[PDB]
C-alpha cells in the first residue's frame, strides 16, 4: 500500500489479536502483553462500513422493459433489441469490475494509512524518550511499568516525567 | 534495561482473495459478495400482484378463448406466461402480436365494458367446433362473428363515440376463408373488406381467400387488430363482409404492470425482485441470475462473483513449513 506499513515495515500481522484491528505489543520489566487500539480500529471499520453502505444502496426499480429472449428469427428489429441489451450488460459489467478494483485498492491504502497514523501518533507521544527501531517497534529508554505502558496506550503518558531518565540512557 | 513497544495489526488464518488496481488476486482479511448468483426457484406472491396464466397466453385471455374465461376482467402487476400454454379456439394470427401483447401487459388489466353495437341485417354470435364452449360450438368471448341474414350481408356502418375521460382499446378481426365457396356462403359478396377508423387514423384490411395449415378443424384464419379511441374521438366500423366485430372495449391503465415467461412455481413469500428463474434477494448491487427482471433488482452483470474487500491486507507470519 501507499503508506508502506502493512506488508511493509511491519513484517506481518498478529493472528493472536482477536479484540481489534490495530494495537500494541510490549516488553518491559514486568513481562509481555498485548492490547488493541480502539480508535484506529474503529476509524477503519467506520470508513469500510461507509463504503459498504454506499455500494449496497438500492438504486434501480424497473417494470415493463423490452423482451430479451425470442422464439422466432425476425431480423432488424430483434438485432437492435439484442444489441441494446448486450451493450447495457457490457457497460454495467465494466462498471462493476472498475468499482471493486477502485474500492479495494483504496480499502488497502486506507487500512495501511490507519496503521501508519497510529504509529506516527505514538512516536509523537514519546518525544525524545524513545527511538524507532524501523520494524514498527519503539525502543523506550526508561523503566516503563504496566502503568506507564497503559498510559501510552490510553493517551495520558507525560514525557517530561521520564525525559531526564531517558535522555541519559540514550546518549550514555 | 528499558522497554520495547511494538505497533502492529491483526491477521486471520483464512483470508479471501480480491481484485485491485494493481493485482488480479491479493489477500485481505474479509470481503463480501456483490453479485447475487442464486434464486429459490420460486416466484414470491408478494408484494407484486402475480397472475399465473396457467394454460393461457395473455392474448388468449384477452380474446376470450373458452379455457381462458377464468381470466375475464383480471388485473396484474406481473402476468406470467407458462411454456405449457395452448390455444383452443378458432385459429388466428395477430400482425404485430408482440406490440398487442406488450400494450395489454403494460396496461395491467383485462377489464371489458360491453357496448350496444347495432349490426343491422346480419346474423350475430357465430361459432365453430374449433372453439367449443360447453358441449356446443362457440367463439372468443369478446368477439362477435357476423355472417349473412337470409341471403344478404349489407354494408355495415356503425359508430361508437368515446364520451368518457379514459382511452378505449377495441379488439377486432377479419376472417380469411379457405375457399370462394366459403366466402360467398358466409358473406354473400365475393370479396369482403373491413375499415376501422377514428378522426386521426384508419385501418383497411382486405381478406384473403386460400388454405392455411389445418389447425383445430379449420384451414381458415382470423387476423386480429386493435384500435385505441381517445376521449372526444369516435370509432367507425365499415364493412361489406368478413368483419369479426368487437363486443365492447377494454379499459386501459398506465402503471407498473408487465409480463414474464417463466415456469417457476408461485409461492408464499416476500421478494421485490422477480426473475424467470424465481425471485432473488436485492441486498446486493449486481446479479448474474437473469437479464430478465421485474421489480427492484440488482443490475445484471456477466461476472458470477465480485468481492468487495471489507478488511486490510492479510499478512500471515512467514511460516517455517
Ligand atoms: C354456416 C354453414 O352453413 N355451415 C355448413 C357446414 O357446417 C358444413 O360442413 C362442415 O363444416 C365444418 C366446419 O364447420 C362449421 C364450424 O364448426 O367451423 C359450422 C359452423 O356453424 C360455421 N359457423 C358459421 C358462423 O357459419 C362454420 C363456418 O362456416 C366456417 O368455420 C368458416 O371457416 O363452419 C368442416 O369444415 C367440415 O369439413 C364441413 O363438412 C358445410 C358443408 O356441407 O355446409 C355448410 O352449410
Ligand atoms: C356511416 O356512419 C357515420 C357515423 O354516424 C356517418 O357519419 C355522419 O355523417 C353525417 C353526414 O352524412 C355527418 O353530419 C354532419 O354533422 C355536422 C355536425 O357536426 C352538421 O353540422 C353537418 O351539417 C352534417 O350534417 C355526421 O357528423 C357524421 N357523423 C360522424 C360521427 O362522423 C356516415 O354518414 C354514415 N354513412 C352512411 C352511408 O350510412
Ligand atoms: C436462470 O435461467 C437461465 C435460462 O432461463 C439460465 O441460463 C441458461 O443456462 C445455460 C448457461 O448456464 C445455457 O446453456 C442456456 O443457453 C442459458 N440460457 C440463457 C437464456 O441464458 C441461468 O443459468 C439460470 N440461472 C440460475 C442461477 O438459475
Ligand atoms: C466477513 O464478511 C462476511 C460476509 O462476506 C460476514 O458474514 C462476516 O460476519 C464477516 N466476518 C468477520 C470475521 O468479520
Ligand atoms: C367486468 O367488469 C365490468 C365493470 O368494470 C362489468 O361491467 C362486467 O360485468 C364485468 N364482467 C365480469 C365477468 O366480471
Amino acid at each position: 500500500g501507499l503508506f508502506g506499513a502493512i506488508a511493509g515495515f511491519i513484517e506481518n500481522g498478529w493472528e493472536g489479536m482477536i479484540d481489534g484491528w490495530y494495537g500494541f505489543r510490549h516488553q518491559n520489566s514486568e513481562g509481555t502483553g498485548q492490547a488493541a487500539d480502539l480508535k484506529s480500529t474503529q476509524a477503519a471499520i467506520d470508513q469500510i462500513n461507509g463504503k459498504l453502505n454506499r455500494v449496497i444502496e438500492k438504486t434501480n426499480e424497473k417494470f415493463h422493459q423490452i423482451e430479451k429472449e425470442f422464439s422466432e428469427v425476425e431480423g432488424r428489429i430483434q438485432d437492435l433489441e439484442k444489441y441494446v441489451e448486450d451493450t447495457k450488460i457490457d457497460l454495467w459489467s465494466y462498471n462493476a469490475e472498475l468499482l471493486v478494483a477502485l474500492e479495494n485498492q483504496h480499502t488497502i491504502d486506507l487500512t495501511d494509512s490507519e496503521m501508519n497514523k497510529l504509529f506516527e501518533k505514538t512516536g509523537r507521544q514519546l518525544r525524545e524518550n524513545a527511538e524507532d527501531m524501523g520494524n514498527g517497534c519503539f525502543k523506550i529508554y526508561h523503566k516503563c511499568d504496566n502503568a506507564c505502558i497503559e498510559s501510552i496506550r490510553n493517551g495520558t503518558y507525560d514525557h517530561d516525567v521520564y525525559r531526564d531518565e531517558a535522555l541519559n540512557n540514550r546518549f550514555q | 534495561p528499558g522497554a520495547t513497544l511494538c505497533l502492529g495489526h491483526h491477521a486471520v488464518p483464512n483470508g479471501t482473495l480480491v481484485k485491485t488496481i494493481t493485482d488480479d488476486q491479493i489477500e485481505v482479511t474479509n470481503a463480501t459478495e456483490l453479485v447475487q448468483s442464486s434464486s429459490t426457484g420460486k416466484i414470491c406472491n408478494n408484494p407484486h400482484r402475480i397472475l399465473d396464466g396457467i394454460d393461457c397466453t395473455l392474448i388468449d385471455a384477452l380474446l376470450g378463448d373458452p379455457h381462458c374465461d377464468v381470466f375475464q376482467n383480471e388485473t396484474w402487476d406481473l402476468f406470467v406466461e407458462r411454456s405449457k400454454a395452448f390455444s383452443n379456439c378458432y385459429p388466428y394470427d395477430v400482425p404485430d402480436y408482440a406490440s398487442l401483447r406488450s400494450l395489454v401487459a403494460s396496461s395491467g388489466t383485462l377489464e371489458f365494458i360491453t357496448e350496444g353495437f347495432t349490426w343491422t341485417g346480419v346474423t350475430q354470435n357465430g361459432g365453430s367446433n374449433a372453439c367449443k364452449r360447453g358441449p356446443g360450438s362457440g367463439f372468443f368471448s369478446r368477439l362477435n362473428w357476423l355472417t349473412k341474414s337470409g341471403s344478404t350481408y349489407p354494408v355495415l356502418n356503425v359508430t361508437m363515440p368515446n364520451n368518457d375521460n379514459f382511452d378505449k382499446l377495441y379488439i377486432w378481426g377479419v376472417h380469411h376463408p379457405s375457399t370462394n365457396q366459403e366466402q360467398t356462403s358466409l358473406y354473400v359478396q365475393a370479396s369482403g373488406r373491413v375499415t376501422v377508423s377514428t378522426r386521426r387514423s384508419q385501418q383497411t384490411i382486405i381478406p384473403n381467400i386460400g388454405s392455411r395449415p389445418w389447425v383445430r378443424l379449420s384451414s381458415s384464419r382470423i387476423s386480429i387488430y386493435w384500435t385505441i379511441v381517445k376521449p372526444g374521438d369516435v370509432l367507425v366500423i365499415n364493412s361489406n363482409g368478413n368483419l369479426i366485430a368487437p363486443r365492447g372495449y377494454f379499459k386501459m391503465r398506465t402503471g407498473k404492470s408487465s409480463i414474464m415467461r417463466s415456469d417457476a412455481p408461485i409461492d408464499t413469500c416476500i421478494s421485490e425482485c422477480i426473475t424467470p428463474n424465481g425471485s432473488i434477494p436485492n441486498d446486493k448491487p449486481f446479479q448474474n441470475v437473469n437479464k430478465i427482471t421485474y421489480g427492484a433488482c440488482p443490475k445484471y452483470v456477466k461476472q458470477n462473483t465480485l468481492k468487495l474487500a471489507t478488511g486490510m491486507r492479510n499478512v500471515p507470519e512467514k511460516q517455517t513449513r
